């Protein structure tokens, strides 16, 4: 609290004692326009904060003053599209209606005073007041009962910013005790002009998968999720595609979104996330891209995390980061041949039956594959699995035989998994090794400090801890 | 497999074994209060029991495979009745304390009397009494 | 070395005649308790005088000024706040004599140097009129050879700056009765210092204790508590310890680390309260001759400390007088032997039998020894043969076979066997435990830290982080 | 919302245009604004965008022929085109994305450009 | 018998 009687600098002084982004203040109109005057010297009218008042403060105006920042949040009752014969019709009908109720009940006259009370207000007090039937009326569309302290308990509140032009505009309503609103995310827009670097609010592209994501349906116990855990706006389809199509929020975790969320605490970051839409990484077919290097070649997300492949096509577009986990690619079968030179993956033409591979299409390894020799992948053109959980219930149910996949993550599943009965070839052989890590757009200078920053976690011993929760070994 | 808590068998969920402790006790709040077992603690609300015996008489009875209490109360239950074992060794220790209202006026003498029957040695006489010989 | 958080910089038109309206109002829109600031005398003046008008001089702050200030050393101005720090050379307090022979003295002993390596007095060049002389080789190399002296228990070693390096200084500082004294000397990169505490002063003589600064007492012990003397990688030790003084009016500066320590430096930053260690003088923990209690617990009931944190057994003797907090580790009395059936076994009980005639541990002066003295006659009295000159020399005498059996406390005797020269082991194990107690923190009778760190230790108990300390600080082979 | 293309016409090859596409909105300071091109027998295809930040990307398809601009104080981001190439005769569609809405692709009436002998 | 990032015997030094 700051006392206005020194209202000096020493208001300042209290005022610079505290860090944060979105404040909240009470206090009456004419000091409202000193104080907010204040911060913009000092700075707290920055891009980066957030004013919150109530009604009262310049809610009854059409007129702003000004040293107001422009983007305002006041929840007020203003009710921009009401009119005033409107409220008076519903206060006429609160009269009449409610004296109606008590009169006719037991014939009662409301009696009046014979003047303004200088004598005569005394006959007068024995006689009923309206207070036992005003508190109730009803018609209208809306319960009007009132309480002892006189407020309603079904109001009209309504939710209002300052826009650019400072012409207020209406933005939520409040009925029935919920926050609709036109706006899903916060829009971010600036103060007062001539103060607008405006270089910060990264946005972020996510893939849901092996451990290193996973996504869940917001708990309904509080419409949210328990804390340590980010949020995030996950697109669908429509039903049917009949029409609307609801952008829903439901909070997502796992491995790689736990990193950043624990680097944005040294670098300051604010963030968001959405995830896909349409592929699974992305490929460059026709001489174009979709998906998340797709996205950030066409700048859809200044950074990009997930599980992501570093490959020499890769790089070539789009610049990467420091690698944070090693990896490559593995075969997993079932309970006999030695690797990519073994004579059985050479020919089919053996004794035996042809056997299968899973070797799931539109991936990283595919193009890779393709590049050294050909003649096994229009082999496994014939046969394409589909997804992670449907290849490995058909290998062990026996329709395939060899599956190829990256390493990361067949080791995963093949610890957390029942009886122990999947593993990889040899003692954790690995080809062509391989590191993943964060890719941003090129040229941007978030290169060196992403960079250093990520490479200093390791040092700290925080990699370890890390994987330790997210990767179990029940066979190990 | 059973074993001190560190195993990805009770780490993570599985029909193996079932755990499951007394509603409202010390053990709920103590696994409520800690970010890193949400699903160890929405396991556990989802069934537990209210009682102390008859939670026994049913892993006794097969039904339930393992759960977690206090440390004097499962080791004399497991040594007085019959084929009973003890799992691993205490993990969280804790102590037992009599509890009095607020500024009470009987602070001081109930500590000097506990600390002079510690010092006589008949508390340990009681325990020999009751959790020492069953014969 | 460290992180050294730096609020802002400020500089301030200082003349002697000028609108003074933006330096005031500037000036008291500040908030810091310690200032460094640099000008001249009148500066000084103008500048003090108008900070003492604009409420900054109270007790709360201090100001720092370099040697370019405080003008004569000899005469002490007015407006002077009492407690401005500076730092000076050397021999301030000598005699303009003893000046003039000290530079005397270089300058022969230059000269003296000098005769021996070219066999006479340097040429004395002198032309006020003239003003002749290009470089001349003769008189630099003299001004080569002048540059380094000794002797006279001091040192001028010379720099290409016209300046002395490897210097000696004092600091100093100004006395509650208006008047310079010494404070703190420096010599060969490390630094001293007068107190041990900053006293600060109130508006009279009487000095304010205020809040905060609890005074913590402890004594070297098993690794509880651990005292290591400063290493010269740095002119001290490295962090992860705390200075600790061995009280006695001069003192070497140590520093304590162990258990207790990491303990209460957890301990501080939560309740965020101030706090200043030092070791006990006679020693030997606590005891009750005619009413004269040594040790701790003698430093925390004659109101001479705030706190006594260390080994330390709840009894009922000791908590009549001193309150306490919950416990934190458990221990006992315990039984050692070289690699008897309880406390109650008739070796112990019937000590008359000539044939096995065994030895007990009883290191005098013990929490032990009471209660083993008031519960059992017959064991005191055949108890005088005990070996006794430390927990140390039991283990060896042990080891040797002087004797047979050892009785002390708990947590520490199962510590000693963790690490030792093969494994000398106890009796059953923790199922032997007499009198089972525990350690904890003393403080004084009737303050409101005591229930503040009670709540705050069992919060920490609770947390789980005893048993990390545990097993990093407590962890054995054997 | 809803947005307006216009600019079209026809030119000789070697010539120049202005085309433009407008919307209205109080928030107009964070959209992102891309140009689509779709052909008879191909499908769409990106040709400029322009970034929250500020960063401006072209395609490497035809790099150098036009350029992109947004007026942050009036809602309307017109595309300037020079060097005319028979090449490029198609419809050009203006599209924004995210800052809320769902259902998240918004395309133009359309307005066809004309480069030919 | 040894720990790399921690041991009894590589913890806590000795002669050995
Ligand atoms: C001060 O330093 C100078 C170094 O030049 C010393 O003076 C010379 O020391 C060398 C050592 O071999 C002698 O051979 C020379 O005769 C000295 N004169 C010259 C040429 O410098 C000087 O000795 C040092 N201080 C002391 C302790 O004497
Ligand atoms: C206990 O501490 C006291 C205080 O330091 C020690 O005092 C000695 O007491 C014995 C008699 O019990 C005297 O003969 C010595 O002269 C005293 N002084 C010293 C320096 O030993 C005592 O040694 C300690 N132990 C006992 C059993 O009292
Ligand atoms: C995989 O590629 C095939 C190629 O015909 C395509 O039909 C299919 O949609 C792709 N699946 C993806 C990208 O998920
Ligand atoms: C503790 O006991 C004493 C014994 O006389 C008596 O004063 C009272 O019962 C208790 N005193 C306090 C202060 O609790």
């Amino acid at each position: 609290t700051l006392d206005t009687s020194f209202e000096d600098a020493k208001t300042q002084v209290q005022l610079k004692k505290i860090h944060s982004s979105v404040i909240l203040l009470y206090s009456s109109k004419d000091e409202a326009v000193l104080i907010l005057s204040e911060a913009r010297s000092l700075g707290l009218t920055g891009y980066d904060f957030f004013w919150i008042v109530p009604s009262l403060v310049s809610g009854n105006t059409e007129l702003i003053p000004k040293e107001f920042p422009s983007g305002l949040i006041s929840v007020s009752y203003d009710d921009w599209d009401y009119s005033l014969e409107a409220r008076v019709r519903d206060g006429i009908g609160i009269l009449t209606t409610a004296a109606s109720s008590m009169l006719e009940k037991f014939s009662y006259i409301p009696e009046a005073k014979a003047s303004c009370y200088g004598q005569m207000e005394r006959p007068e007090v024995p006689m009923h007041t309206l207070h036992p039937f005003m508190v109730n009326v009803t018609w209208d569309g809306k319960d009007l009962s009132f309480t002892e302290e006189g407020y309603q308990v079904h109001p009209r509140l309504v939710v209002i910013v300052l826009n650019k032009d400072r012409e207020w505009e209406k933005v939520g309503k409040w009925e029935n005790h919920t926050l609709s609103l036109r706006h899903a995310v916060w829009p971010r827009y600036k103060s007062f002009s001539d103060s607008e670097p405006d270089d910060n609010h990264l946005s972020i592209v996510t893939l849901e998968e092996a451990p290193f994501v996973i996504v869940e349906d917001i708990d309904p116990l509080t419409e949210t999720c328990v804390r340590n855990t980010v949020p995030c706006r996950k697109f669908v389809k429509i039903n049917n595609s009949t029409n609307e199509g609801m952008n829903v929020k439901k909070c997502c975790k796992g491995f790689s979104i736990d990193i950043l969320k624990k680097l944005s605490r040294t670098v300051k970051f604010t963030y968001d996330l959405y995830l896909v839409t349409n592929g699974k990484h992305g490929k460059k077919v026709n001489n174009v891209w979709n998906g998340m290097i797709g996205e950030v070649v066409y700048q859809r997300a200044v950074m990009a995390v997930g599980s992501l492949t570093i490959n020499e096509e890769r790089s070539e577009v789009v610049d990467f980061s420091v690698p944070f986990v090693e990896t490559g690619i593995s075969v997993m079968v079932s309970r006999q041949v030695t690797g990519l030179s073994d004579k059985k993956f050479q020919r089919p033409h053996d004794y035996s039956p042809p056997f299968r591979f899973g070797t799931v299409p539109n991936g990283s390894t595919e193009r890779n594959i393709r590049n050294n020799y050909p003649y096994m992948h229009q082999y496994m053109t014939k046969f394409n699995q589909k997804g992670v959980e449907d290849a490995l219930v058909s290998l062990k149910t026996g329709k395939l035989d060899a599956f190829i996949y990256d390493a990361a993550v067949l080791n995963y599943k093949a610890g957390r998994d029942e009886g122990c009965k999947l593993v990889t070839i040899g003692s954790g052989y690995i080809f062509a090794t391989t590191g993943y890590g964060i890719a941003l757009q090129k040229g941007s200078p978030w290169k060196r400090q992403i960079d250093l920053a990520l490479l200093q976690f390791v040092g700290d011993g925080e990699m370890e801890e890390l994987e330790t929760l997210w990767l179990t070994g029940i066979c190990h | 497999r059973i074993t001190g808590i560190n195993d990805p068998r009770l780490r993570n969920p599985s029909d193996k074994f079932i755990y499951a402790t007394v509603k409202q006790s010390s053990v709920d709040i103590y696994f409520r209060r800690q970010v890193e077992l949400s699903t160890m603690y929405r396991h556990m609300e989802k069934h537990n029991y209210e009682s102390a015996a008859e939670a026994i008489q049913a892993v006794r009875d097969n039904k339930l495979h393992a759960f977690i209490w206090d440390s004097a109360v499962l080791e004399f239950e497991a040594s007085q009745k019959c084929d009973l074992v003890t799992t691993g060794e205490l993990f969280f220790r804790s102590g037992f304390g009599i509890g009095m209202r607020k500024d009470s006026p009987w602070k001081q003498n109930v500590s000097l009397s506990i600390l002079k029957s510690h010092e006589n040695g008949f508390m340990e006489d009681l325990d020999k009494t009751w959790v020492r010989y069953q014969e | 070395h460290v992180s050294w958080r730096l609020l802002d910089v400020v500089t301030l038109e200082l003349g002697p005649g000028g609108p003074r309206a933006r330096t005031q109002r500037l000036l008291r829109q500040l908030d810091a308790p310690v200032f460094v600031a640099y000008c001249s005398r009148e500066e000084a003046e103008v500048l003090f005088a108008e900070a003492a008008q604009a409420g900054l001089v109270g007790p709360g702050h201090v100001w720092l000024v370099p040697n370019l200030a405080l003008g004569s050393t000899d005469a002490p101005p007015a407006t002077f706040p009492v407690g401005l720090i500076s730092v000076v050379t050397e021999s301030w307090r000598l005699s303009l004599r003893q000046k003039v022979r000290d530079g005397v003295a270089i300058l022969a002993l230059g000269a003296h140097s000098y005769w021996r390596q070219h066999g006479t007095l340097p040429a004395p060049a002198g032309d006020c009129r003239v003003h002749p002389g290009p470089v001349s080789p003769a008189r630099e190399a003299f001004y080569r050879h002048l540059l380094n002296v000794t002797w006279e228990g001091r040192d001028f070693s010379f720099s290409p700056g016209g300046y002395l390096v490897q210097p000696t200084m004092v600091v100093i500082a100004l006395n509650r009765h208006r008047l310079w004294e010494m404070v703190g000397r420096w010599e060969h990169g490390v630094l001293y210092m007068k107190y041990p505490v900053w006293p600060r002063y109130s508006a009279s003589l009487q000095p304010v204790v205020d809040s905060r600064h609890l005074t913590v007492a402890t004594l070297e012990e098993r690794p509880f508590v651990i005292v290591e003397s400063p290493d010269p990688g740095t002119g001290g030790c490295v962090p992860n310890t705390v200075p600790c003084r061995r009280q006695s009016a001069p003192y070497t500066k140590l520093c304590c680390k162990g258990f207790c320590i990491d303990i209460l430096k957890k301990l501080a930053r939560v309740v965020k309260f101030s706090y200043d260690l030092y070791l006990v003088t006679n020693g030997k923990h606590g005891k009750r001759v005619r009413g004269v209690w040594n040790g701790m617990i003698g430093e925390v009931y004659y109101k001479r400390a705030d706190m006594a944190i260390g080994s330390l057994t709840i009894n009922e003797e000791r908590s009549e007088i001193v309150d306490f907090s919950v416990p934190f580790v458990e221990t006992g009395i315990s039984v050692m032997v070289a690699r008897v059936s309880g406390l109650s076994d008739k070796k112990f009980q019937r000590p008359q039998d000539q044939y096995p005639p065994f030895r007990f541990g009883t290191v005098p002066n013990g929490s032990t020894e009471r209660n083993i003295r008031s519960n059992y006659r017959d064991m005191h009295t055949h108890m005088v043969k005990f070996n006794q000159r430390s927990v140390e020399d039991a283990l060896t005498s042990l080891k040797m076979g002087k004797l047979d059996a050892f009785i002390y406390d708990a947590a520490v005797l199962n510590y000693m066997a963790g690490k030792d020269e093969g494994c000398k082991l106890v009796t059953i194990g923790s199922g032997k435990v007499f009198a089972t107690t525990g350690y904890g923190i003393a403080m004084q009778k009737d303050s409101h830290w005591k229930r503040a760190i009670d709540l705050a230790l069992l919060q920490f108990l609770g947390d789980g982080e005893t048993q990390k300390l545990e097993t990093v600080w407590l962890s054995g082979i054997c | 919302v809803q947005l307006q293309e216009s600019g079209g016409g026809l030119v000789q090859a070697g010539g120049s245009l202005r085309l433009s596409c407008a919307a209205s909105a109080a928030a107009a300071a964070a959209a992102a604004a891309g140009w689509y091109r779709q052909a008879p027998g191909k499908e769409r295809a990106a040709a400029a965008a322009a970034a929250a930040a500020a960063a401006a990307a072209a395609a490497d398809s035809v790099k150098g022929r036009f350029t992109i601009s947004r007026d942050n104080a009036k809602n309307t981001v017109y595309l300037q085109m020079n060097s005319l190439k028979p090449e490029d005769t198609a419809v050009y569609y203006c599209a924004a994305a995210a800052a809320a809405a769902a259902a998240a692709a918004y395309w133009g009436q359309g307005t066809q450009v004309t480069v030919s002998s």
